[PDB]
Formats: structure tokens, C-alpha cells, sequence
């Protein structure tokens, strides 16, 4: 069968309730219970029974229409029908409140924390990438400083190599 | 008798002539030895003079200066090998010892006024080498005039 | 004549002796002053 | 704004029973003062109901042929007095007071108390749940406002020096740790200048020694040369010029 | 033997005349020897003072001592002109007299 | 409310039933034609007039049933349960949104404060307390001096070596020249004052370091 | 029987379904009472219209009470049946259906994972500051290295200019100059020794 | 007979002449053996005596009391000194610093012996005072010779420079082999080398400390060539084996 709307189900079952109620209130039972007055004028008893039935049925219809009016029942039921028809794919029971707000809110607030973690990871990765180049520059500078110090030491040793010749000359020009 | 006296006289005359001519030959021998000694003295002195002249000629040739003695007790110095156009140009000056036992220059070639400027200094210092070096320098300067 | 010549020679030798005697005290006192100064 | 609750409709008046034909029956209890004991109030109300019934029946059957109305009133008064005595006796024996005692119908109750216990458990659980919800809301809002206020007080120029332990977890920890000294190099530069100056002094001394050396050598050469010259000169006369000039 | 003694007397007086001629020849030889002796003295006296003193004056002026036993055309010797004596080693076969004299005089000290 | 406050329904019903025959006793004097109907109508009237002024457990007689249910407590408990259901449902629907908004605000504030974190690391100050510029200039001047001196020394020393060699050569030909015959011939040869003056007075080499005064004229 | 809280249905509709069911009950019973009372008033006024009404109000009220009890029982049964119909069909939310507001609750998230995520976020926050401080220290090190290199270059050009100055005054190489000077000094010492020996020999002889 | 007697007298006179000439030669030889003292006596007189110390740069003039008239026969050892004079003949304008230092020190000693005006009154104590002075003179001259030697051969011992201020003496040692350069200041006195020298060190370059210098100084004996020995020991201890690195 097709998916029947909730408001139409409500209307049909209310009408069925009215029908079985008026069936329960039969005219023969009505006159049996009111046999005292019925012995005087059965006809006016018949029209007053008909008036009772019509008035009660009209009152029930007015009540259901009214309650649908202020309760906003039709729109809510239609929205619920849309929700159930869009989500009919799921067969397993749907999630329900756990009773503890923390685990209920964990699902809500997880994705944004995940996004923040991802952004922070990107930032720290970029900083590490920059720091790698910085460390490479530090190493190059250290190597250059070492080389310059070695060159200075070479100049110092080249200038200090004159000592052997100077001492040889002193040996040549010896004291008496 | 008389003949005996005559023969005795001739015998006396004999040995007197013999003795006198013998001493003549003795003096001849002495004269020969004297002339030999004189000749060998001449030869020795001549050889010594030749050696001295060789030395003096070497000095004069190498230095160019010529030192000679002339009358009036003057010592003449001749400088050559100075003027490049002719090295034989004689640049002469005469030095002589005066009465006061002092050297003094007599003249020059040509008439140069730098006569005394060296003679007082050579009188005092008695340095002939520097004296003549200065004289040669003065002559060289005179040449280029 | 010989006696006179010998007398003249003796006089000259005596004068030389006097000169040398005068010149002796020079070095004698010289040396003994060096002795006194050195000790 | 408007959404119906069950409490919102309890205040609304309902009618669970038919209105009686008779009027003023409710005022019978109003006419009875509450100063009397509740048993006496019951007796007075029952007597008032009896008189009301008598006075209602008095004119209802007047149309019937023959109606002993005077004897009806006489018997009504006599039976009202007797009924007042009867109510007093029922008050004395205590059975009239039994209307103020409740029975024990537990046979129909036990399920109802079970349901009430379930409701009590549910409402307690839900009260704890809403309390926890309110606590979470206040915690989060207070955290947010505290962070915002602290940030507002922040954003000034608060320079913070970095302690070495901050670099302990750094990726380039080895590079930072292996940093060479740099002032020692600057001191070694001055040391190098000092040693160059010392070498310079040595060079000057060597040059001075060499200078004195060849100076001494030249002096020795000149002395030996003049000695040789004098040795050569010693043979000659003091002045060849005088001897040469004096020749005649 | 009057005549014999007379003829012998003539012979020996003749012998006297020849030996007297020999004596006068000896006397002229004596004059000859005296003149050579005076010539020797005059020569030697002139030569030695003159030559020796001229050479010594040359050397004093030049302060140069020659090597006489060297090969010809080869200036060799010692110059005392400079403060330190230096050996003169020239070659006249390749150098002019002008240059040689100028160089030798250059080495002489001109200071008074 | 002046109505009688009762608690028992069964007791009121049974005591009214017991009081019933007191009203029923009136029927003896009623005529036979109207004995039962009028009497039963009066009995019903009495029951109605005595029942409408009875309140059971704080409720009306017809509203409170025969059972002993605590009607007021049941009603208030049910109302409380429904109200707490509605309240907790509204809380579940509403609170997560505000929670998420506060979380977003806190996250953004934390991101901003992390961005604004500025660490400062001043490099260590390297000291130049000895400035070697005058030292370098002095070293350059001295090095120039000694370079000049060494150049002069290397230029002068060979000259002195040559002069010494020439002088030694002079010394070695001096005797052989002196042996030459030509050379040999050419170069053939008051107050009493004890003075107390000794001999051996000469210009000693130490006079170089001890110049005497020239009488200070 | 256990009473269903129906918290999820109440969260959807905004009200407990039992509330609206009982309000419908009270409205229906009130309307039934009103119409039946109106019919009773009509029948009593009709009885009052006819003369000598033998139908007493008590009798008609008893009949109406009986007929009211008739409807009351039948209405109670049928109304209970239709309330169960509502609670099973209309007001019931299928267990496989989730509200749009709960769309974020479709995927579960364990508390342990959330705690791990919080710890990871805190650790990353620490690491960011650590890397920033490291970068600052590295910049300081680069500046210090630049300063040191400048000083080293100054010293090296000082040596270069010193060597150029030495070269400009003849001696472009000190070592070879010293070696040549030593050799020449030895030669001159030999010459001086020879000269002294010859001079001494001339002095003695 | 008279001629023979005169000839005998002449022979005796000639023998006496030869004897006194031989005595003269012996006396002159004894002088030449003993002419090797520190002081030189240029002039003596009956009133004044003159001594010249080292290389005639110092004059010692002794002035005696006038000889008593009529008594020249008294002992020469009893002559009274009236004025003792010291003078310096050094040309300070061209004198090297060593010469000036020597003269300064010896005149410092003279002023220390200012009492010599009253101590030396007779000729007995003159030779003793002469020895006392001459010893110090010899020591000071030896010190000056050491100074000149070190000014000549200083760089052989790494002693680059010597500066002569007042009695302080600054020895500048420098050597790049040990990276040590310092100036040692020595307080010289007229009592050199017997009196230890109060040295001080200024460390221009290197870590050379006072203790090493003091130990080296105490090691060197207090005798002649003290300064030269100190220089040699310093070079040996600090630079002898250090310079061996080639």
C-alpha cells in the first residue's frame, strides 16, 4: 500500500470511532432506556434522539478540527511524514539520548575539535618545514666560520714559520 | 980594473931596470883589477837603475802623471789622459820647496787661480795623494770650461 | 897627554854616574810608593 | 509562546457529573457553620437534606385526590427530631465518624504504587540530568567569557624570554644543543694579534743583530786594511818630495 | 971587454927607456881609471836617490803597488786608496789608457 | 468550602443506605396509588441533597471513585512527571546549540591568542673590548719598517761579501808582491812634583763607551 | 506494565502525547455531557409543556444516568482502543528514524577518543610555541654567525694588507729572504775567519 | 903609576855604572810586573795626589796637610790628609746609558761613603780606603760591561730591549715561541752583585708569573756576571727547549 498521510489516518480513525459510537447508541436501546417518556410521544422522542446523535457527532468533528487548528497538528504531522520518508533507508534502531549530557555532546563537539586539530597540525608542519631551512643555514654558517678560522690559523702559522730561519741565523751569528 | 968597474956599473944598472919594470907590471896588474871592479860596479848600478826605471815607467804609464825635475829646484808634475778630445794634453803644475822648507805651487796649465787652495792644505796635512787627486779633479773641471 | 885624556874620560864617566844616580832615586821612590799604595 | 500543558488545563473547569434538577442543595452545607464538629456537620447536612426532600414532596402530589398534608408535616417534624437523635447516637457510637477513615484497597493499589515508584525514579533521574545540563552550560559559557576577558586584557606587548627547556621538545634540538662558542673566537683573534706582534719583535731583533754583524765586519776589514797599509808604508821615507827636491 | 961592456950598457939603458914608456902608459891608464871611478860615483849618486825617490813619490801619490812579475799588458796590483784595500786587476789590451788612468784616480781618496 | 470533608466513599454510601428506611417509613401514610413512586422520588432527592455536599479526598463525590487512590498526590506527581519530561526534552533540543556556539567562540579565541604569541630571543652580545685597529696599524707600520730593512740588508750583504773577498785576495798577493825584486829595490828602506807616572797609556777600546770631557771650555 | 517516558516524542512534538490524549478525553467527555444535558433539558421542557406530566424528573434523570453510564462504558473502551491506535501509529516515532536536530548523532564518538583528541590538541599547541621559539633562537644564531664571519674577514684582510705592505717594500717573501741572509752570513763568517787568521799571521810575523 | 891608578879608577867607575844600570833594569821590570792595579796614579805631590779610575773618567784628588817646615825627616806614613775629592770626567752629552749608570752608581757609593772626609785623615788608612773603593769600582765596571754585552747579544737570548732609567733596570723579554713577553725591572745598587736584586715583572703577553722569575733569580749565584747568568738562565728555563719546535 501507498504511504498514507498521518492527518488522513487520524481523520479516518476518528470517523470510525464516531461510527462505532453511534452504532453503540442504537435507537432501540435509546427507547428501551427512555421507555417512561417514550410511552407518551414516541415521535418527538425519535427526533430528539436524532438531534442528540447529530449534535454529538458535529461536536466531535468541531473538536477535532479545532484541536488540529490551534495544535498545528497537520503541519507537524506532515513534517514528520517527510522525516520518516527521507530516513526510511535506515533499518537499525536510531540513536537515542544516553541520559548523560557529556556523551551526548561529545558527538556534537567532536568535528570542530577535529578541524582545529587539523589546522594546528598544518601550522606546526609549516613551522617545522621553515625550521629545517633555518637549521640548514645554521650548519652552513658553522662550516664557513670553521673554514675562516682555519684560514686565519694558516696565516698565523705561515707568519710563525720564520722562527726556524731566525734561530738558524742566531746560530750562524753566535756570541764569542 | 977600470973594465971591472964598468961591468959592475952595468950589472947594477941591469938589476935596477929589472926591479923597476917588475914593479911596473905589478901596478899594471893592480890597475887591471881596479878597472874590473869599476866595470862591475857600473853594471850592477846600471841594472838597479834599469829596474827602478821600469817601475817608474809603469807608474807614469798607468797613472798618466809624469814627474820630472827641472832647474831651479822645481819638481814638475804633468797630468795627461784628462781632455777626452786629446789625452796627450799636458796639464802641468810645478811644486818646489821654498827657503822656509815649505812646499809651494809655481804655475798651472792654463793660468789657474786654484793654486793656493790646495797648497795650504798639503802644507798642513802633508797628504800628497789627496792633494794630487784634487789637482786632477780641478784640471778635469778646467777641461770642460 | 895620556894621563890628561884618562883623567878627562874619568871625569866624564863620573858625571854619567852622577846623572844615573840622580835618575835612580826616581824609579826607587816610584816603586816604593807603588808598594805603599798597593798595601 | 502558547503551548498547552496538562497543568495549563487543570485550571480549566470540567464537568464530571450531571447538574441536578434541584437548586440550592449545595448551599445546605454553606448554611451549616464549620464551628460544629464534622460529625455534627454531617448530621446537620443530613437533616437539611431530609427537610428539603419533605418540602419538595409536599407540593408534588397535591394534585392527587386526597392528600394528608397536615399529618405529613407533623410526621416530618417528629421524624426530623427522631433523626436528629439518631444522628447524635451514630456520632456517639463512632460509626458515623467512619466516613473520615480510609480503607486499604491494596489489591487494586499494588500496581499503582509500582508505577508511582517508577515515576519517582524517572523524575529523580531527569532532575539529575537537567542539573548536569545546567552545570555543563554554565561551565562552557563561563569558560568562553573568561577566555574572552583574558584575551581582552591580553594583546599588549608582553615579551617572554625563552628558557632552554622550551627547546627540549623541538625538532631541531641537536642543532640548538651543538651551538659553538663565539666569544672565544673573538678572544683568539686578539691572541693572534698578540702572537703576530711577538713575531714582529723577533724579526726586529734579528734585523738589529744582522746590522751590528756586518757593521763589525766592515770595521774589522777597515782595521786590517789600514794595518796592511802601515806595514807597506813603514819602509818608505816620511817625505820623498823633500829628498827628491834637495837633489842637485 | 970595454967595447962589450959599452954595447951592453947601451942595450940596458934602452931597456930603461922602454920600461919608462911602459910606466907612462900605466900613468895614463891611472887617469883613465880615475875618470871611470868618478863616473861610477856620479852615476850611482844621481840614479839611486833620483829613481828610488821618484818611484816612492809615485807610490805615495797613488797608494798603488804593482805586480811586476805578471804577464805584459795586464794591470795587476793592490790599491790602498779605498778604506779597505782592493786588488787591481785590469787588462790594458782591452781598456784605453784614458779609462785606466781615470779608474785608478777614482779609487784615490780625495778627502784632505 | 463549607461542605463536609469526608475520606470514605463506601462508608458514606452504606450509612446513607442505612438511613434509607427512615425516609422510606413515610410511605405508610402515602395513598396506595402514589405509595412507591413519590416515596422513591423523595428518597432519590434526599440522596442527591446529601451527596452534593460531600468532598472525598479533596475532590467531588462523583469524581473520586470507590477506590482509596491518593487522587491529589497522583495528580500532582503526574503533572510533575509531565513537566519534567517537557523540560528535559527542551533542554536536550536547545542546550547543544549554545554549547556549540560557546565552543566555537573559545576555539577562535584560542586560535587568535596562539597566533599572537610572539617569542623574543635576543642574540648574545659579542664583546669588542680590545679593538685591534690601532694594533693592526702599528703592526703594519712595523712590518713596513722591517720589510724595508730586510731589503736593504739583502742588498748590502753581498757587497760586503765581495769587498771581503777582494781584501782577502789582496792579503794573499801581498807577500808574493813583496817578494818581487823590483818591489824590493823600490821599497828599500818648578813645583816639587813626583810625577809618579807609569807606562802603557793608550786609547783603549773601552774609550768608545767612556768619552772624556773636553775640559768643558 | 511500564509507563513509557516518550521523551523523544516529547522532544519532537514539544509536548507529551499523553497530555494531548487526556485533553482530547476531557474535551470529548465534556461535549458528550453538554449535548446529553441539552437533550435532557429539552425533554424536561417538553414534559413541562404538556399538562399533568406523569414522568417525574427523578425517573427521567435515572433513565438519563443509566444511558449516560452506557455511553460512558462504551466510550471508555473505544477511546482506550483509539488511544492505543495513536500511541502505536500516529504519535509513535519509528525507532529507525532520527530527528534532523540529531543528525550529528548518527556517528558515535567514544569518550576515550575525545580525551585523546584533547591531549593531541594540547600537545600540538605546545609544539607550535616550541617551534616558534626554536625559529627565534635560530635567527639569533644566524646573526651571531654573521658577526663572527665579519670579524674573521676583517682579520683575513688585515693579513692580506700586511703582506701587500711587506711586498711593496722589496721583501715579498720573508722566508726566502731569511734563508739567503743566513747563507750569506755563513759565507761572510768564513771570509772573516780567513781574514782574521791571515791578519794574526801578519801580526805575529 | 898615576896612569895605572887612573885606569883602575875608571874601571871601577865603569863597573859601578854597569851595576846601577842592572839595578835600574831590575827595578823597571819589577814595576812592569806590578803595574796592573785598578787605579792609576797620574800625579803625586808633597801636598796633592791624583788618581784616575776606570779609563780616566773618574778623578780622585787627595789633598794633604802642608808639610811642617824644618822636619822633612818624619815618617811619610804620618802625613795628614786635609781634603779628599771625587770628580767625574765623563762627557755626559755623548755618554751611553751604561756609562752614566756606572758613574751614577759609583757616585752613589761615594755619597754613601760621605764619611770618608773624616775617616781618611792620615796616610795609613788611604790604601785601605783605596781598596774599598776599587772593589766597588771593579764591580760597577764589570756591570757596565755586562750591560753592553747584553745590548749586543741580547736578541740571542730573546732579550729584545734594555732601558736604563734611574737605578731601576728594565729587561724586556719577548718570544713568540712560548707566547711570553714581559718586562723585568731590576733595582741595581752600588753593592752589585753581592746584594740580591729586588726585581719586579710586568707581564705584557702570556701567563708568565712572578714566582718563576723569583725562583730563577734565587737559582743564579750572587757572583760576577750575575746579570748575564740571569739572562742565560731565563732563556734556558723559558725559551731553550721551547724554541726547538722549529
Amino acid at each position: 500500500g501507498t504511504t498514507i498521510s498521518r492527518v488522513k489516518l487520524l481523520d479516518t480513525m476518528v470517523d470510525t470511532f464516531l461510527q462505532k459510537l453511534v452504532a453503540a447508541g442504537s435507537y432501540q436501546r435509546f427507547t428501551d432506556c427512555y421507555k417512561c417518556f417514550y410511552q407518551l410521544q414516541p415521535a418527538m422522542t425519535q427526533q430528539i434522539y436524532d438531534k442528540f446523535i447529530a449534535q454529538l457527532q458535529t461536536s466531535i468533528r468541531e473538536e477535532i478540527s479545532d484541536i488540529k487548528e490551534e495544535g498545528n497538528l497537520e503541519a507537524v504531522l506532515n513534517a514528520l511524514d517527510k522525516i520518516v520518508e527521507e530516513g526510511k533507508v535506515r533499518k537499525e534502531p536510531a540513536w537515542r539520548p544516553s541520559g548523560i549530557p557529556e556523551k551526548d555532546l561529545h558527538s556534537v563537539m567532536a568535528p570542530y575539535f577535529l578541524q582545529q586539530r587539523d589546522t594546528l597540525r598544518r601550522h606546526v608542519q609549516k613551522q617545522e618545514a621553515e625550521n629545517q631551512q633555518l637549521a640548514d643555514a645554521v650548519l652552513a654558517g658553522r662550516r664557513q666560520v670553521e673554514e675562516l678560522q682555519l684560514q686565519v690559523q694558516a696565516q698565523q702559522q705561515a707568519w710563525q714559520a720564520l722562527h726556524r730561519e731566525q734561530r738558524e741565523l742566531v746560530a750562524v751569528l753566535r756570541e764569542p | 980594473d977600470n973594465l971591472l968597474k964598468l961591468i959592475a956599473e952595468v950589472k947594477g944598472k941591469k938589476q935596477e931596470l929589472e926591479v923597476l919594470t917588475a914593479n911596473i907590471q905589478d901596478l899594471k896588474e893592480e890597475y887591471s883589477r881596479k878597472k874590473e871592479t869599476i866595470s862591475t860596479a857600473n853594471k850592477a848600478n846600471a841594472e838597479r837603475l834599469k829596474r827602478l826605471q821600469k817601475s817608474a815607467d809603469l807608474y807614469k804609464d798607468r797613472l798618466g802623471l809624469e814627474i820630472r825635475k827641472i832647474y831651479g829646484e822645481k819638481l814638475q808634475f804633468i797630468f795627461t789622459n784628462i781632455d777626452p778630445k786629446n789625452p796627450e794634453s799636458p796639464f802641468m803644475f810645478s811644486l818646489h820647496l821654498n827657503e822656509a822648507r815649505d812646499y809651494e805651487v809655481s804655475d798651472s796649465a792654463p793660468h789657474l787661480e786654484g793654486l793656493a787652495e790646495f797648497q795650504e792644505n798639503v802644507r798642513k796635512t802633508n797628504n800628497f795623494s789627496a792633494f794630487l787627486a784634487n789637482v786632477r779633479k780641478a784640471f778635469t773641471a778646467t777641461v770642460y770650461n | 897627554q895620556e894621563l890628561d885624556r884618562v883623567f878627562q874620560k874619568l871625569g866624564n864617566l863620573k858625571q854619567q854616574a852622577e846623572q844615573e844616580r840622580d835618575k835612580l832615586q826616581r824609579y826607587q821612590t816610584f816603586l816604593q810608593l807603588l808598594y805603599t799604595l798597593q798595601g | 509562546r502558547q503551548s498547552w500543558r496538562r497543568a495549563s488545563m487543570k485550571e480549566t473547569n470540567r464537568r464530571k457529573s450531571l447538574h441536578p434538577i434541584h437548586q440550592g442543595i449545595t448551599e445546605l452545607s454553606r448554611s451549616i457553620s464549620v464551628d460544629l464538629a464534622e460529625s455534627k456537620r454531617l448530621g446537620c447536612l443530613l437533616l437539611s437534606s431530609f427537610q428539603f426532600s419533605i418540602q419538595k414532596l409536599e407540593p408534588f402530589l397535591r394534585d392527587t385526590k386526597g392528600f394528608s398534608l397536615e399529618s405529613f408535616r407533623a410526621k416530618a417534624s417528629s421524624l426530623s427530631e427522631e433523626l436528629k437523635h439518631f444522628a447524635d447516637g451514630l456520632e456517639t457510637d463512632g460509626t458515623l465518624q467512619k466516613c473520615f477513615e480510609d480503607s486499604n484497597g491494596k489489591a487494586s493499589d499494588f500496581s499503582l504504587e509500582a508505577s508511582v515508584a517508577e515515576m519517582k525514579e524517572y523524575i529523580t533521574k531527569f532532575s539529575l540530568e537537567r542539573q548536569t545540563w545546567d552545570q555543563l552550560l554554565l561551565h562552557y559559557q563561563q569558560e568562553a567569557k573568561e577566555i574572552l576577558s583574558r584575551g581582552s586584557t591580553e594583546a599588549k606587548i608582553t615579551e617572554v624570554k625563552v628558557e632552554p627547556m622550551t627547546y627540549l621538545g623541538s625538532s631541531q634540538n641537536e642543532v640548538l644543543n651543538t651551538k659553538p662558542d663565539y666569544q672565544k673566537i673573538l678572544q683568539n683573534q686578539s691572541k693572534v694579534f698578540d702572537c703576530m706582534e711577538l713575531v714582529m719583535d723577533e724579526l726586529q731583533g734579528s734585523v738589529k743583530q744582522l746590522q751590528a754583524f756586518m757593521d763589525e765586519s766592515t770595521q774589522c776589514f777597515q782595521k786590517v786594511s789600514v794595518q796592511l797599509g802601515k806595514r807597506s808604508m813603514q819602509q818608505l821615507d816620511p817625505s820623498p818630495a823633500r829628498k827628491l827636491l834637495k837633489l842637485q | 971587454g970595454l967595447q962589450e961592456a959599452g954595447e951592453e950598457d947601451t942595450r940596458l939603458k934602452a931597456s930603461l927607456l922602454q920600461l919608462t914608456r911602459e910606466l907612462e902608459e900605466l900613468k895614463e891608464i891611472e887617469a883613465d881609471l880615475e875618470r871611470q871611478e868618478k863616473e861610477v860615483d856620479e852615476d850611482t849618486t844621481v840614479t839611486i836617490p833620483s829613481a828610488v825617490y821618484v818611484a816612492q813619490l809615485y807610490h805615495q801619490v797613488s797608494k798603488i803597488e804593482w805586480d811586476y812579475e805578471c804577464e805584459p799588458g795586464m794591470v795587476k796590483g793592490i790599491h790602498h786608496g779605498p778604506s779597505v784595500a782592493q786588488p787591481i786587476h785590469l787588462d790594458s789590451t782591452q781598456l784605453s789608457r784614458k779609462f785606466i788612468s781615470d779608474y785608478l784616480w777614482s779609487l784615490v781618496d780625495t778627502e784632505w | 468550602d463549607f461542605r463536609v470533608r469526608c475520606t470514605s466513599k463506601r462508608a458514606v454510601t452504606e450509612m446513607l443506605q442505612l438511613c434509607g428506611r427512615f425516609v422510606q417509613k413515610l410511605g405508610d401514610a402515602l395513598p396506595e396509588e402514589i405509595r412507591e413512586p413519590a416515596l422513591r422520588d423523595a428518597q432519590w432527592t434526599f440522596e442527591s441533597a446529601v451527596q452534593e455536599n460531600i468532598s472525598i479526598n479533596g475532590q467531588a463525590w462523583q469524581e473520586a471513585s470507590d477506590n482509596c487512590f491518593m487522587d491529589s498526590d497522583i495528580k500532582v506527581l503526574e503533572d510533575q512527571f509531565d513537566e519534567i519530561i517537557v523540560d528535559i526534552a527542551t533542554k536536550r533540543k536547545q542546550y547543544p546549540r549554545k554549547i556549540l556556539e560557546c565552543v566555537i567562540k573559545t576555539i577562535k579565541a584560542k586560535q587568535e591568542i596562539l597566533k599572537q604569541y610572539h617569542p623574543v630571543v635576543h642574540p648574545l652580545d659579542l664583546k669588542y673590548d680590545p679593538d685591534p685597529a690601532p694594533h693592526m696599524e702599528n703592526l703594519k707600520c712595523r712590518g713596513e719598517t722591517v720589510a724595508k730593512e730586510i731589503s736593504e740588508a739583502m742588498k748590502s750583504l753581498p757587497a760586503l761579501i765581495e769587498q771581503g773577498e777582494g781584501f782577502s785576495q789582496v792579503l794573499r798577493m801581498q807577500p808574493v808582491i813583496h817578494l818581487q825584486r823590483i818591489h824590493q829595490e823600490v821599497f828599500s828602506s818648578k813645583t816639587s812634583d813626583m810625577v809618579l807616572k807609569r807606562k802603557q797609556t793608550k786609547d783603549c777600546p773601552q774609550r768608545k763607551w767612556y768619552p772624556l770631557r773636553p775640559k768643558k771650555i | 506494565m511500564s509507563v513509557d517516558p516518550m521523551t523523544y516524542e516529547a522532544q519532537f512534538f514539544g509536548f507529551t502525547p499523553q497530555t494531548c490524549m487526556l485533553r482530547i478525553y476531557i474535551a470529548f467527555q465534556d461535549y458528550l455531557f453538554e449535548v446529553m444535558q441539552a437533550v435532557e433539558q429539552v425533554i424536561l421542557k417538553k414534559l413541562d409543556g404538556i399538562p399533568d406530566c406523569d414522568i417525574s424528573p427523578v425517573q427521567i434523570r435515572k433513565c438519563t444516568e443509566k444511558f449516560l453510564c452506557f455511553m460512558k462504558g462504551h466510550f471508555d473502551n473505544l477511546f482506550s482502543k483509539m488511544e492505543q491506535l495513536f500511541l502505536q501509529l500516529i504519535l509513535r516515532i519509528p525507532s529507525n528514524i532520527l530527528l534532523p536536530e540529531d543528525k550529528c548523532k548518527e556517528t558515535p564518538y567514544s569518550e576515550e577518543d575525545f580525551q585523546h583528541l584533547q591531549k593531541e590538541i594540547e600537545q600540538l599547541q605546545e609544539k607550535y610555541k616550541t617551534e616558534l621559539c626554536t625559529k627565534q633562537a635560530l635567527l639569533a644564531e644566524l646573526e651571531e654567525q654573521k658577526i663572527v664571519q665579519a670579524k674573521l674577514k676583517q682579520t683575513l684582510t688585515f693579513f692580506d694588507e700586511l703582506h701587500n705592505v711587506g711586498r711593496d717594500h722589496g721583501t715579498s717573501d720573508f722566508r726566502e729572504s731569511l734563508v739567503s741572509l743566513v747563507q750569506n752570513s755563513r759565507k761572510l763568517q768564513n771570509i772573516r775567519d780567513n781574514v782574521e787568521k791571515e791578519s794574526k799571521r801578519l801580526k805575529i810575523s | 903609576r898615576n896612569l895605572l891608578e887612573l885606569e883602575v879608577q875608571k874601571e871601577q867607575t865603569l863597573a859601578q855604572i854597569d851595576f846601577m844600570q842592572k839595578q835600574r833594569n831590575r827595578t823597571e821590570e819589577l814595576l812592569d810586573q806590578l803595574s796592573l792595579s785598578e787605579w792609576d796614579v797620574v800625579e803625586w805631590s808633597d801636598d796633592q795626589a791624583v788618581f784616575t779610575f776606570v779609563y780616566d773618567t773618574i778623578q780622585l784628588t787627595i789633598t794633604f796637610e802642608e808639610s811642617v817646615v824644618g822636619f822633612p825627616f818624619l815618617d811619610k806614613r804620618y802625613r795628614k790628609i786635609v781634603d779628599v775629592n771625587f770628580q767625574s770626567l765623563l762627557d755626559e752629552d755623548q755618554a751611553p746609558p751604561s756609562s752614566l749608570l756606572v758613574h751614577k752608581l759609583i757616585f752613589q757609593y761615594v755619597e754613601e761613603k760621605e764619611s770618608w772626609k773624616k775617616t781618611c785623615t792620615t796616610q795609613h788608612q788611604l790604601p785601605k780606603m783605596l781598596e774599598e773603593f776599587s772593589l766597588v769600582v771593579h764591580h760597577c765596571r764589570l756591570l757596565g760591561e755586562e750591560i753592553e754585552y747584553l745590548k749586543r747579544w741580547g736578541p740571542n737570548y730573546n732579550l729584545m730591549n734594555i732601558d736604563i732609567n734611574n737605578n731601576e733596570l728594565r729587561l724586556l723579554f719577548s718570544s713568540s715561541a712560548a707566547f711570553a713577553k714581559f718586562e723585568i725591572t731590576l733595582f741595581l745598587s752600588a753593592y752589585y752583585p753581592s746584594v740580591p736584586l729586588p726585581s719586579t715583572i710586568q707581564n705584557h703577553v702570556g701567563n708568565t708569573s712572578q714566582d718563576d722569575i723569583a725562583t730563577i733569580l734565587s737559582k743564579v749565584p750572587l757572583e760576577n756576571n750575575y746579570l748575564k747568568n740571569v739572562v742565560k738562565q731565563i732563556y734556558q728555563d723559558l725559551f731553550q727547549d721551547c724554541h726547538f719546535y722549529h
